[PDB]
This record gives C-alpha cells, structure tokens and sequence, in this order.
C-alpha cells in the first residue's frame, strides 16, 4: 500500500540496478519470468496472471547498456515500455545531457513515470540511480530532479550517487560535471546517499581477500546497501523505519542532506567461521576509519548523526549494550549541540546471499547512514580541482557550444564555496 | 661516521620527481644547493596525495628542526601539521606508504593538510 | 545504430583501407563474398557501424575510396576482399595528382570532388543516426593532402555536427620519400587545424624500430607496416560497437582528450607485441601490459615522450580482466611518472574497458597519446619548410597551378602559431 | 572469565607457541579443526557453531616461518587474521627490529591486539615468548613491551626468554642483542623467565637417553613448563596460584625479576619402572645443580624466594613433609632476610603426554620456578662478552647505519652494571 | 618473497653460471623447457626467488648476461639449458674486451652500460621485495674485472641499500692465464672494497687438488670445476628458499661475518667429497663432515688457515640431523684450535640448519670462511703489481686508452692499505 518507484540514468545506474533487481528476486522467490512458486506489493505490480513486474524505468541515451537487459536473464520480467534509450550518449558532457540531447526524450520519461504513479494509491518515494561523472548520469538527473519535484514537490526523493574518488579518475572533465550536477540537485533532492569507488576497492581487498574484483563484484555491495534501506518496507520488523522518516533523523539544515552509507559484516567464506559476529561486535566493525564506503577520515570530523539499520535475529538489549559503549569513546566525537545522535532499525530478516557471489552467509547484519563533518574534505578536493582548471579554460568549449554560459561555472563554484563554509558553520561549538 | 639519506635523496629526485628533460633545468636549480647543507636527514613535501614535488626540508633528530632548504612553503611544520608518511622505495622507485605517524630516519616524504595551502 | 563513414584517400589510405577491411572483417566472420559465416551474435548486433545489409545476406561496406591515378584501383580490385566493395563508390580521375598539393586541390581536385561528394551525400542517407565520418591519408603525397583536405572543407560545411577524425600519416625525420614533402605538409596543417576535430599523426621512422625490435623481423613489408596500423585504427572504435565494463565511442575520446580546440593531434600506441617465439617469455598481465605501453620506444610517432609532457592520454583496453587492476596501474603510472604529466589537469587518464578481445588473444591495450612531445615534429617540419623556402626552389610547380606567393607565408606563420602554443601550456603553472 | 593472550615474536616464539598450542588441544580434547567432541574460556574464544580458536598473534619478519604454521596440521585452528608477517626479516640486528622494520607494522599488531582484548571482560595478563638473540626476537619485543605498558600499564607481563648459552653459541653478535634488549625491558616486562638452550641438552642427554635430540624435542619440555604455570587457571585444584600471585611471590625489588625455571621428573620410559617417584623424591629432583635448565651452579648464589608448582595426585601432608626438610638442609642456603621462601600450588590434573613424544607417564609432576642470586654470573659473563667486542669497535656500523646512536652501547652497559651490582647487593646480610 | 637478481659477466661468470642455472633447476624440477615437473612442493612454495613465472606454467631463470664478444653467449644459447633464458637478456658487444681493464671499463664498457642496465632495472620491477643482487665474475679476464666493476659502481648509485654480493674467481698462486693479470687484479680490489657487501674468494691452484685428491679423479675438464663450486653457490642461497630449524639468508651471512667494513672477503668451502668408489668406507655423520671442512686441504682459496687466524666463520649446512651434535661440534672444533680462532670474538661460528638436502645426498655443509689468512694472496698480487710497475711494463696498452699514471699508484696504496688492517687484526689483543 505504500509503493516506492526507482529510476535509472546513465551507465552507473543500469549496471547497479541490474544487481539490485537481482537480488530482490531472490528475497521474495520470484522466477525471471516474473512467476512465483504478500507485502512485496511495494515494488511489483501484479497482473491478472501470475506475473509481477518492477517498478523501474532504465532511461540512457546510448542504447549500448540497455541491449544487455533486453537479452540477458532479465530480458522477460521488466516491461518494454520502461526500457527508454535515445540515439547518441551525452558522452562525458554535461552540457549535452542537460540543454541538447537530454531535453529530446524528457517527455517520454516524465509520461511514463505519469503511468506508475497512477498504479500507486499510497506513492511513497523515489530512487534515483546516477553517478556523478558521465553526461548521462550528472546532466540528465539533474533536469529529471528538476521536473519530479515541480510534479509532485511533496514526495521524498532519494538519490543514491557515486561519488568520484579522490584518488582513481576514470575522466578527465570530471570535476566539471561534479560541480554543476551538485547545483542542480541541492534544491530539488532529499537525501542523496554518497558511494565511492576507491573505498570498496579497499574493502574488497582487505574485509574479503580477493585481488581482482569487477564492476560486478562492486555492485554486490551497492545491492546490499540499497536492500537495506528498504527491508523495512518490505517486512515484518520489530521497529521498522520509513523512507518518510530517514528525511527527519539525517536532515538537520536543508543544505546538508549528504550521508554516507556503512555495510557490515564484509567477510570471505572461509572467514565467515573464526570469529562470532554478535551485534557488540559487527557494531564496532561499523564506525571504524577503514569501513566507510566513502574515502575519507571520520576521525577528522564529527557525526552529527548516525542511522543505524540492523536486521536478522537481532535483539535491542544488546543494541543497547552496543550503542552505550560507543559514545562513551573518546575518538568518535558528536556534535556538541546534538546528545541524541542515533537511529534504530530492527528488522527480523538476515540478509540474503546471491549464488555465485562474494559475501558469506551471516545471520545478521548492519548498514549504517551517517551524516559526518568529514565530507567537507571531501568537498573541499573538489574545488581544488576545479580551480586548476578554470583558471585555464580547460575543457571550456566543449561545454559553451551546448548552450552554457562561460560565467556559469563561477556562479556554480560559488554555490559550493557557500556548501563548504556551511559544514564548517555546524562543526564549531556555540557556547552560551 | 653516520647514518645518511643524502644518497637516496639523490636519487630520488633524480629518476622519479624531476625525471623528465622538461624539468631538467629546474632539476639544476635545486640539485646544486643540496651538496652544502650538512644535515643527515633530509625530506620531502609534496602537494596532493598524488606525490608532486614543490618543497624540500632537511631533518634534525632529537630536535625535529625541519628547516625548508628549496622550494616554496612554510620554514618550519610540526608533528600536529601532518597527514601521511612516505618512503622511498629503492626496489620500485616509487613512493610507498608507512602506515606510522612516527617521523623518523626511514620516512621520505610527507604531506601536510589542506589548511596550510589556502 | 551511431553509423561511421569511412573514407580513403591517396595511394597510401588505399592501401591501409585494403588492409583495416581486412582486419575488420575477421572480428565479425565476413567471407570474400559479403555473407556471415561467424559464431557469435555479438559480431551481428553492431554490424550495423561499418556495414550496409544487401540481399540475401550480403554486407558491403561503408566505404568511399578516391584516387586520381587509376593504378591503386585495380590493385584494390583484383587483390581478395576486393570485390566486397560497391562497384559504385570507386571514383577515380584519369590524370593522377602527380605529387603536387595545387594540383590535387586546385587544379585536378575541383573537377572530381562533386562525383566523390553525391556518393558522401548517398552514404549518409542509408544511415539512422551519423557518428561521423573517419578519413585516411598522407600527408606528404599530392592526393592524400591535396584531394583529402578538399573533402574535409566541404564536408564541414555540410556536416558540422559531426566528429572528424583524420589518421593522417606524417614524413619522418631521418629517411624521406619526397623532395617536397615539407612542400605537401605545411599546406595541410593549415586545413587540419581549423576543420578536423582529432587527427592521429603517425610516422614512418618509428614504426619500423617496433617492426625491428619489438616484433623481431627482419624485412618488415608495407603489409606489416599497415598491419600495424589497422590494429590501432580498429581498436579506437573497438568500444563503439561492443559491450564493455566501461565504455567509450568516437565522441567521448574527443571531449577528453582535447584541452583546447587547436590542440588536437594525437599520437598512438598499441601492446601486447610479443615474437614469433618470445611470446612465451613475458606474462599476460595488466601491469605488464601498461608498462610497454608507456614506454618512448613503441609510440609510433617518431618523437620522445621524456621530451616534452603529457596534457591528456586515453588507454582503450580491450579483452577480459579486473577493473581494480586498471585503476591502479593508471595511477602506478602516474605517481612515479608525475614528471612527465602536466600539473593543471589533474588525474588525467581516461580509461576504456571492452569485453571482447581481438580475435586469437586474452587481453590488447590501444594507447592514445597528447603530449607537447610533438612540438619538434612541426618544428622539424617549419624549418625544412623554411629553408627551402630561402632559395624558393620548387616553387614554380605550385605557382604556375593557380598559387600565390602570400599563402606559403600565411600557411607558415600558421604553423609557429600552433608551436607557440604548445610551447605556451608546457611552461604554464598554477600556483 | 581470567582471559590470558599470547604473542609470540621471533622465530624461537612461534616454534615454541606450536609445541605450545599442541600441547592445550591434547589437554582439552581440542581437535586440530577445532572441533571438541567449560573452564577453558581463556585462551580458546569459542564460535556459534562450536569451533574454538586461539588467543595467539605470530608476530614475524620473514614469512619463512610461518608459512609452515599456514600448511601445517594446525592450519585450520587459528584464526587467518591473526599471523603478521613483514618482507626482510631484522636478521640479527636490534637495529631493524625497532627503528626500520618492526616500526613500520608496529601498528597492525597493536590494532589486532586491540580487537583481542575487547572480547575479554576478565583480562588476566600476557604471555610474549622470544628469545634474545635475533633481530627480531629481540628488537621487536623492546619495541612491543614498551607499548603495551603505555596502553595497559597494569596488567601483568609475562616473558619466556631463550637466554643465550655460556658455551654454546649460534650467532655472532648475540651478546650485543641482549644488552640492548635487556635495557629496553627491564622497566617493561614484569616477570621474566630465563630458559637456555645448553641446559637442556644436559637434561635430554642425561635424564632422558637420547643423545640426538632436535629443538623439536627442546620444546616438547618448554611446552611442559607453560602448562603448568598457567595449569591452575584452567583446572580446579586444591590450591590454586594465580598469574598476579606470581608477580607478587616472585619479586622482591623491582628490578630483580628474573626467575629461572625447573621441571621434574624428566625420565625415560625404560626408567619410568625401576625406581617409585613420590612427592618427598620430585621434589629433592628440583634443588639439585644438574637439574637446571639455566647453565648456572646454583651452590654458588642464594634462593631468594622458590615457588613450587605441584600437579597431578599430591596430598599436601607430604608438601609439609618436602618442603621443611629442605630448609633443613646445609648446602641449599637462602637469604637471611627472607625466613619464608616458597609458594605452593596444587593442582588436579596431571601432566599429558604429547603422542610420539620421548617424557614418560608420571602421575604427579613440579615446576619449580625459583629466583636466586646465582644468576648474577650469568649477567658477569655477557658484560665479559660485551667489553671484548667493543673495545676494538666490531659489528658496530651494521648498527650506526639503521638510526642508532654509537654511544648508546656505553649507556646500555652502564644500565647492566647497576644490574650486575643489585644481586650482589641484596645477596649480602646486613646485621643489626 | 625475497627476490635475487643473478647477473653474470665474462667468459668465467657465463660458464660457471651455464652449469649453476643447471645446478638449480635440478633442486626445483625444472625442465630444459622451463616447464615443472618435480615432485614436492617445496621446490614450488618458494620457486619465485629465482624465477619469473610465464603464461602455460612455464619458469625463467631472473637472469642478465653480459659479455663484449658474442662467442660465448652464442655457446650458453646453443647448449641445453640455453633456450630457458629470456632472449632479450643476452647483452653483447661486437669488439670483445680484449683482456684489458681499461678497455672495459672506459672504452667498450662505457657504451653498453646502458643496454644492461635497462634490463636490470626491468627485472628490478617484476620483484615484490629486492632482496639483492649476485654477480659472477673474474678478477683477471678483461670484461669481468673492468664491466664487472662497472656494474657495481652504477648500481650502487642506484640501489644503495641492497646486498651486493660478487663470487670472483681469484688469480692462482703458481700458474696463471694472463700476463697483465696482475694489473687486473689490482684495478678491481679498488672497486670492490667500496661497493660490495661481500666477495667470495676463489682460486684454480685450490680447486685442482680437491679435484685431484680428494675426488680423485684424473683428468678435471672447467665442467667438473664449475660444477664443483655452483655447489656453494647454491649451498648459502639454500636457507632464503627452504624451510629450516635455524635459518640463514644473504642477510645474516652479512652481519654475522664482516666485523668491519671493509674486511669483506671470503673463503668458501664444501664437504663431503668422496670419490667414485671410495663413498663406501667413510660414516656420513655430522662429526665426520665436520673435520672434512676446517682442514687445509679442502678451502677452495689457495691459502694456509693455519697462517693467520679466522676472524668469523659460517657453518651453513643443509638435510635432516641434530642440532645437538652440530652445537656440539661447532664448540669441539673450537675448543681444541683455540689458537687459530681470534680472541676478542667469542663464540664466532654461525651455523645454519636446512631441512633440505642436496638431491640424492643424505647430508652436506658449505662453509663460509673469513680470515686474516688472505693477507698473503693480496702480497702476492701486490708485489707481482710492483716489479712489473718499477720497469712499468704493458703500461701502453692502459695509458692509450685515456688511463693516468697516478691510477695505478692510488690503487697499489689503497692495496696496501687493505694488507695494513689484517695485519693490524691479527695481532691485536685485549686484556
Ligand atoms: C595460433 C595463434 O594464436 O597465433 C597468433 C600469434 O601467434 C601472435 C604471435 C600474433 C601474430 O601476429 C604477427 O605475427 C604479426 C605479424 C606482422 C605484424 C604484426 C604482427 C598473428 O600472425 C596474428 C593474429 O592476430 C589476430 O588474429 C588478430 O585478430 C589481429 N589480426 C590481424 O592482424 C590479421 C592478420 C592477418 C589477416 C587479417 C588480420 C588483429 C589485431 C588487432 C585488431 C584487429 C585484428 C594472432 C592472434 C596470431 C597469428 C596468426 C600467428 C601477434 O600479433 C597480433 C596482432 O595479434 C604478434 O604478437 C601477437 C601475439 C599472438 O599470440
Ligand atoms: N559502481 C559503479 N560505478 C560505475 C559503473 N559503471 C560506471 N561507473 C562509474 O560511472 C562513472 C562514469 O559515468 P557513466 O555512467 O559511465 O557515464 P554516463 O552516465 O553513461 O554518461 P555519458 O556516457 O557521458 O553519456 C565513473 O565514475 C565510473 O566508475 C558500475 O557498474 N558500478
Ligand atoms: N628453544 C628454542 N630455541 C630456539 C628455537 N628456534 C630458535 N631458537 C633460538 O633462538 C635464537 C635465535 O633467534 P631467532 O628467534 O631465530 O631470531 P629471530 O627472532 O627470528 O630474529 P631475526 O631472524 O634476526 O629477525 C637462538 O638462540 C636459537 O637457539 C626453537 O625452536 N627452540
Ligand atoms: N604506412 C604506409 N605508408 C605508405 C604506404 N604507401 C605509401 N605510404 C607513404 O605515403 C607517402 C607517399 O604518399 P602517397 O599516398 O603515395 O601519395 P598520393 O597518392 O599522392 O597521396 C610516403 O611517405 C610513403 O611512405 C603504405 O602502404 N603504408
Ligand atoms: N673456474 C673457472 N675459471 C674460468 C673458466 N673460464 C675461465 N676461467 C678463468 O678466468 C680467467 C680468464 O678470464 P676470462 O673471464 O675468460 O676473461 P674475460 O672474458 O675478459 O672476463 C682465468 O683465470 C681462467 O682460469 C671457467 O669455466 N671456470
Ligand atoms: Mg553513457
Ligand atoms: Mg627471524
């Protein structure tokens, strides 16, 4: 009765989507065919026969990523009319994603989101898949968070980004994108949920011992992270969280919405024995310098606030005997102004381990949303890389011949010169 | 008779930092002054993470008196100024990490925070 | 289906394009004939690029080839993969350009280039979508530069929407072949500087020594030269027409790769190139396969990469592997090389990944380079240019064919524009 | 609920801790799997599906060593995280194991001790073994019991030194190791035990019959002393000593804390007949100067406090028998300040043979542990072995040349001879 | 994984390494094809120190050849375990060395330097951890004495704080090979002294009566020398790359032995040696093998021990035995030559336990001299360096090849500096 639609642009968000609606179909039994051998109401509008079919819209511009589902094992579940390509990919370009080839087929993505909303009687929120870097996932997004938020305005509006590293660049123009995609999306998103690629290859190396990973098996992680957010609204918890009530706990000034997600536990199969894994354990796993899925020192900043989101056979004593140690540590520091700083979530389901994957079989596991300081180093790299190449005019034609001003990028720099100061503005202490 | 880095220092700047015929003149301008100063210890601060030569000191132990020699920045960093430790590695010629925080004889180079740039 | 339009000019682009169709056609089971004769699908969902469907089965190139002398025609035609062409796309004059840059663009060029352009017009049409159009020629011979840079200043009149990549082939410093190529070549620059959008130079000089040393042979033919050079030129498109972890096409490869809209003139590079027998003395590996990319001894271009600096660099791998490997070896070459790269555009490798790889081995790199390493390739150039110019000899074949005097003086000062430049961006830094 | 932990740096610990680790799973009924087919919580930290593994950390240099500990009978029982190796080994050089090669993973040992103690609500105290002589068995340990007690500080620590021998040598520059190991420690460690390699060859040719023994058969005895010292915390006894109750019984200044040890009996099985081995008989096989395992004559000093350590079936009427005769005796002289000199525990269980080992089945046993002066003498002989090789300067530059000061040594030997004086101090009687 | 890097030089370092990569493929089961086929895995867990593995499971040797005429390494290439190698290891000149320092180490030497060392810093970069580097050469050829030592210097400058570890072969006593020998000889201790960790010290005069006596045989081809001393070469590396009780590397036989740091050079040792047929009246026990190594007649240096006094002394031996006999008789071989072990060094004999033998022996021990009794081999050389430099003799063959007088009066001093400390050692006493 309340139903959550997810949307994905670009390349990064079509191959994650493909090891999301992976994994779902394996929570809930669900063939390929969409067949079955009921809450799960929430993402699969039934048919008359027996067949459940997603709430999903691929959208790209390049037809190269679609092709894969339109043949793979997930050719007959989706449905024909979501699967939107275009003609030619916005091709690392902002300003073609957003002002050229982007505005062409608009319409026929705001027109079918029209007809799955009206599928919805209690429509609860949106998933918007994206990176930050290509065209396609920066310049299309930011008109399509645009366009959903003049439409309804009052639903919530996830994103679940991917943050560029501060050390791996897969492009060149790409702290020009990050720039002008985080102008757009600060106004017209709700909690956008920053991942980066640098930090998982750290974790697929040291937490699980494998030496040569994919984009496959990176997006075995993104799957679980996303698969549990929303487990609760898709079973029976004892202290379920909505989506409606994560924009509450993590959101405290309109301009800071950036969390970063945590996954524990990340363990080989041969590791999966060795060791116990209870919830005063895998909690400690969590708020360590070396298991964030974003690059950066959490000792460095402070937590205003975390959200924890347990699940399996879990029971709040012992969440009570873990959270209590921890702000009793010297290290991890909270916000001053903040004595509450948690978020709890128990749910009654293990997580569940796709064949041929990576992760071990636990019988209980943790994401953890947290809202840190320590993203404004993460900014603050950002505008360092821009401004060696303004001052330049590096890479500035290919954007101004696509419809964009050339004072456009200084009044978007501004934008995070403001961003910056105000992380700065909470994490000092105003006294009396 | 004592133990040294002036070798290594040598020879780091002279195959991985300033390797190339561009900053050959530039590789003169700094090579030459490092024959006069007496000091056992040397080091090396970059810019980024991504190791780009801008600055070189010269170490003292017992005292950390970490004196700029070349290259532009602060006279004088502290312990509280600093973000990773390097260490030339003669095998690869490439520079590692020490996974430490303790500047002593072994470490190569450094970086130092955000702040001190703006 | 984002169609390419493959053009061949001069004697030289014939004779690579009689080559790279051959090459093309074994990554997607092509018979002399035109009909499929391949296993998998994956060859058939993008054979649409190159490829025009004919009855029965049959494909046909996409493919337009211009000559004035008629000798390398019937050399095309006789040869095998000869007749998988379109009898109607060979347009050819009957007085041949002569070695002479006003004759083919002048004289003999404006009498032929309306037949060559009403079968540009065709092709275009059969398209769903146009990528752009690729073209092939010299630079040092009197069709190729002549008759190929007419066709350049029409098309972008007509097409300006489109990506146009020239993989020009540049006279070597040491051994030459023409007494006036630095004649034929300063006249072109002026036409590839203002209308091609990427031009990938290659010479001669260095790709012997990779026939030499890297290949180990011993008398290296123009069909292992040209051998060479249709393994880069596949391996650019490689990811435009094939599924890939991370992909790249015709236009991602130019907004990268280009700081600045002149400075445009790549440089390539290719790995694995193992022996005939020293094949099983190296490992199969992703760091084995970077580090005899960036090496100076297998860029085709004859100039040092240690000179000079990087700006941008792409590296369009192809086959099956793991993307951590990738990530880091793009940055194992970057820390320990940050000499050679340039400071103000950080991070600066642009990263491609297929899934298929060429047809017999694991795993292949294409490397494109854009460096100010080619600053003495024009200098080279400009001052044989210059000298030659002093004592003004072999003025009177250009002169007596409708030239004037100014243009050699605008064409040169043109020239030590583009050397400032590169000159202006490699002492350049931010602070 | 007493939880004890065990590092094990150098090559002379870990081939000691797999005679060790060996010896508590025939104990216990602990298969190598880890398998069992309640009181030994101490060491083996249990798992959910019942699989107990060790509360050790292999702490090395080189992987020489353990990689056999990883291919061994015993790979599948200790837990994969816990062996830290490095690249180069220190290589008979204090001067790389605790300035450039032990500095560089000094924290990935202090870390993985750091997730050992947070499982333990009762921690009891810690049990380094190594030797003296190498780079790494020495200068790594200088360098971890100096962090440990700015950790922990009042916890107890426990060493198990192979001292090295009068006569038999098996390096060259292994007088300088120990003077600087010794220096470091001395205001660290807590109780230092002393075990040679020389003694006990007298012991395995004499007592036992085997003249060609192996460090394999000269650990199967020093695995014998550590199950007994900690024998009373995991068994219930009639009298049970505990590891602080050894530092307190043991220590009578607090620079003299260096107890050597003794076991009895050590017979053959030809000679387990033929002769009775009672309580008034083991015990007299303890004072005698043969039956040592530190190549000193136990005539020429004096016992400052002994400590008995009964096991097996002891009634402690013959205890009162054993012991007053003792003390009755001429030639074994006490101290005269010191009218009580023993500490006795008796214990349930008796000592388990190891199968294809070479020690008989006896059904009672002792290790003795006894501080005396004559020790002393084996402190006069390193500073003999010290002045010879430095007053011509050898082996120095090998040390300079890795961060050293060259006029440490005479600092290091100055910290001996204060030494040297304390237990001819405290061996004189001051009257009235 | 500790990784060596085994370049060789001359015409004696290629022949004696043509039978050392013998001697160790047999300890590793490997083929002439490069191809596994031993038994146990230990010859595998440990296989990368001395090889790189290729793609199809084949191995090959981490090894540098260097050489100024092509004949030699035209014969290692044309023998069994040739075709094993890396062919674009082989570095060769075209105009040989032509028994001159001088010639290789400033003429031809100082243009195929770079060659070599190119390839050594690529086989720096295939090791995980350096762990050093061994060279086989002479002391009185032309290339091993001059581009041997060339070697060093560059290398040193580059890898300053790696094991450097020279096994020279030493010019004989009696017979010789080479009439300007001497001047080789003297031109090399210069270049030794300063840049290598250790030397081990090598003699023909020493290595034919071992031949003669103690293996009894008749007619000893070079085969049957090399073959007797790649079994030390193999016996110190042996403890790097097995399992042991008490374990030795390239390391601890480097601080245990030098006292001081140029006192560097070593005599090595081996044992047993029996016969063909005389195998069968000896007892093959750790007493025995032990009384076979500290006699006179067994040093492989053409020196009397019992003149001059050991200093440190290395006892590396190898199979299964036990460790209280070998401290048993390391201390009775002590106590009863109390006269020929130094006093000021107590307890100075390192030993080194491996668990694995030799194949097809039971038992084996390769001793690591070090003594003052090599004092009288650099007199010997210093005074045929004198009578030959009073007439200055072939002085014109190294003063046109830009040599100065002076060169050979700063060495023949620094020489004699070198005899000035073993003598100032061997009789100092403490009290
Ligand atoms: C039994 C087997 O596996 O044989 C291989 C082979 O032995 C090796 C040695 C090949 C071989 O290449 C050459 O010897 C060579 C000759 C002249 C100039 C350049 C190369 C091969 O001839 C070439 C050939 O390449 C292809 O099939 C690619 O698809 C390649 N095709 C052509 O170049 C081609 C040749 C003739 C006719 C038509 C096309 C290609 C590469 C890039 C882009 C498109 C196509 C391969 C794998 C082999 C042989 C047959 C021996 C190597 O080359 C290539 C380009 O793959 C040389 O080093 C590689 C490693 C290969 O393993
Ligand atoms: N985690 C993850 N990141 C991916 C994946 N595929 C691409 N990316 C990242 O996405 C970024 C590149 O953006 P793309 O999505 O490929 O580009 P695009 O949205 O298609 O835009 P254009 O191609 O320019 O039109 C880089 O940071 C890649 O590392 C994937 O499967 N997983
Ligand atoms: N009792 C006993 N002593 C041993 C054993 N192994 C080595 N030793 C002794 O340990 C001393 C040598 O120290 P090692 O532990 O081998 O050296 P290390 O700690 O590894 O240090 P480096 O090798 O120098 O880095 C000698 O006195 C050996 O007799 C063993 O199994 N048992
Ligand atoms: N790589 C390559 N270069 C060629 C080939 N044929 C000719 N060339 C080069 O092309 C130049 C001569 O130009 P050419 O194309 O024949 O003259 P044109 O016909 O008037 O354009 C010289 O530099 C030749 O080396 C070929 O097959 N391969
Ligand atoms: N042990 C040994 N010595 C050799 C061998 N070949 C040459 N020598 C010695 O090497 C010396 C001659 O030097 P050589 O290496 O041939 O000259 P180079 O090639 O100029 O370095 C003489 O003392 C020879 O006895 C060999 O195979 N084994
Ligand atoms: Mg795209
Ligand atoms: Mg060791």
């Amino acid at each position: 009765m309340r139903e959550c639609i997810s949307i994905h642009v670009g390349q990064a968000g079509v191959q994650i989507g493909n090891a999301c609606w992976e994994l779902y179909c394996l929570e809930h039994g669900i063939q390929p065919d969409g067949q079955m051998p009921d809450s799960f109401n929430t993402f699969f509008s039934e048919t008359g026969a027996g067949k459940h079919v997603p709430r999903a819209v691929f959208v790209d511009l390049e037809p190269t990523v679609i092709d894969e589902v339109r043949t793979g094992t997930y050719r007959q579940l989706f449905h024909p009319e979501q699967l939107i390509t275009g003609k030619e990919d916005a091709a690392n370009n902002y300003a073609r994603g957003h002002y050229t080839i982007g505005k062409e087929i608009i319409d026929l993505v705001l027109d079918r989101i029209r007809k799955l909303a009206d599928q919805c009687t209690g429509l609860q929120g949106f998933l918007v898949f994206h990176s930050f870097g290509g065209g396609t996932g920066s310049g299309f997004t930011s008109l399509l968070m645009e366009r959903l938020s003049v439409d309804y305005g009052k639903k919530s509006k996830l994103e679940f980004s991917i943050y560029p590293a501060p050390q791996v660049s897969t492009a060149v123009v790409e702290p020009y994108n990050s720039i002008l995609t985080t102008h757009t999306t600060l106004e017209h998103s709700d909690c956008a949920f920053m991942v980066d690629n640098e930090a998982i290859y750290d974790i697929c190396r040291r937490n699980l011992d494998i030496e040569r990973p994919t984009y496959t098996n990176l997006n075995r992680l993104i799957s679980q992270i996303v698969s549990s957010i929303t487990a609760s609204l898709r079973f029976d918890g004892a202290l379920n969280v909505d989506l409606t009530e994560f924009q509450t706990n993590l959101v405290p000034y309109p301009r800071i919405h950036f969390p970063l997600a945590t996954y524990a536990p990340v363990i080989s199969a041969e590791k999966a024995y060795h060791e116990q894994l209870s919830v005063a354990e895998i909690t400690n796993a969590c708020f360590e310098p070396a298991n964030q899925m974003v690059k950066c020192d959490p000792r460095h900043g402070k937590y205003m606030a975390c959200c924890l989101l347990y699940r399996g056979d879990v029971v709040p004593k012992d969440v009570n005997a873990a959270i209590a140690t921890i702000k009793t540590k010297r290290s991890i520091q909270f916000v001053d102004w903040c004595p509450t700083g948690f978020k709890v979530g128990i749910n009654y389901q293990p997580p569940t381990v796709v064949p041929g994957g990576d992760l071990a079989k636990v019988q209980r596991a943790v994401c953890m949303l947290s809202n840190t300081t320590a993203i404004a180093e993460a900014w603050a790299r950002l505008d360092h890389k821009f401004d060696l190449m303004y001052a330049k005019r590096a890479f500035v034609h290919w954007y101004v011949g696509e419809g964009m001003e050339e004072g456009e990028f200084s009044e978007a720099r501004e934008d995070m010169a403001a961003l910056e100061k105000d992380y700065e503005e909470v994490g000092v202490d105003s006294v009396e | 008779s004592s133990k040294s880095n002036k070798p290594i220092i040598h020879n780091a700047i002279s195959h991985c930092c300033l390797a190339g015929k561009v900053n050959e003149p530039h590789k003169n301008s700094i090579l030459e002054e490092l024959e006069k100063c007496d000091a056992n210890h040397y080091i090396i601060l970059f810019r980024d993470a991504g190791c780009q030569f801008r600055a070189l000191y010269c170490y003292y132990p017992d005292t950390e008196e970490i004196y700029k020699l070349t290259g532009t920045g602060p006279k004088n960093i502290t312990k509280k100024m600093i973000d990773k430790l390097y260490k030339y590695s003669s095998d690869r010629k490439q520079f590692n990490l020490i996974p430490a925080k303790t500047m002593s004889v072994s470490v190569d180079a450094l970086t130092i925070h955000n702040h001190l740039w703006q | 289906m984002r169609e390419i339009v493959h053009i061949q000019a001069g004697q030289c682009g014939n004779q690579i394009g009689a080559k790279f169709w051959e090459v093309i056609s074994d990554e997607h089971g092509i018979d002399p004939t035109g009909t499929y004769h391949g296993d998998s699908d994956l060859q058939l969902d993008r054979i649409s690029v190159y490829y025009n469907e004919a009855t029965g089965g049959k494909y046909v190139p996409r493919a337009i080839l211009v000559d004035l002398e008629p000798g390398t025609m019937d050399s095309v035609r006789s040869g095998p993969f000869g007749q998988i062409f379109r009898p109607d796309n060979f347009v050819f004059g009957q007085s041949g350009a002569g070695n002479n840059w006003a004759k083919g663009h002048y004289t003999e060029g404006a009498e032929l280039v309306d037949s060559v352009l009403d079968v540009v017009r065709k092709e275009a049409e059969s398209c769903d979508c146009l990528q752009g159009f690729q073209l092939t020629h010299s630079l040092g011979g009197g069709t190729g530069s002549g008759m190929g840079t007419l066709l350049i200043s029409k098309i972008r009149e007509e097409y300006p929407d489109r990506i146009m990549n020239t993989f020009s082939v540049v006279p070597s410093p040491k051994v030459s072949d023409t007494v006036v190529e630095p004649y034929n070549a300063t006249l072109s620059v002026h036409q590839l500087v203002e209308n091609t959008d990427e031009t990938y130079c290659i010479d001669n000089e260095a790709l012997y020594d990779i026939c030499f040393r890297t290949l180990k042979l011993t008398t290296p033919t123009y069909g292992d030269l040209n051998h060479l050079v249709s393994a880069t030129m596949s391996g650019v498109t490689t990811c435009l027409r094939f599924p890939g972890q991370l992909n790249a096409d015709l236009r991602k490869l130019a907004v990268n790769m280009v700081p600045f809209p002149r400075l445009h003139f790549f440089m390539p590079g290719f790995a694995p190139l193992t022996s005939r027998g020293s094949q099983q003395y190296r490992a199969l590996t992703v760091p084995e396969l970077t580090q005899q990319v960036f090496d100076a001894k297998n860029m085709m271009a004859a100039c040092d990469p240690r000179h000079g600096r990087y700006l941008t660099v792409a590296a369009v791998f192809r086959g099956r592997m793991s993307m951590k490997e990738v990530d880091e070896q793009m940055l194992n070459v970057q820390n320990k090389n940050s000499s050679y790269f340039v400071e103000w555009i950080p991070n600066n490798v642009k990263t491609a990944v297929c899934d298929i790889p060429p047809r017999g081995l694991k795993m292949a790199v294409t490397f494109i380079g854009n460096s100010t390493a080619i600053q003495e390739l024009f200098k080279r150039i400009s001052e044989q240019f210059t000298a030659m110019f002093r004592r003004k000899a072999f003025l009177h074949w250009y002169t007596g064919e409708g030239m004037d005097e100014m243009e050699f003086t605008e064409a040169e000062s043109n020239m030590n524009d583009l050397v400032s430049e590169y000159q202006q961006y490699q002492d350049a830094t931010a602070e």
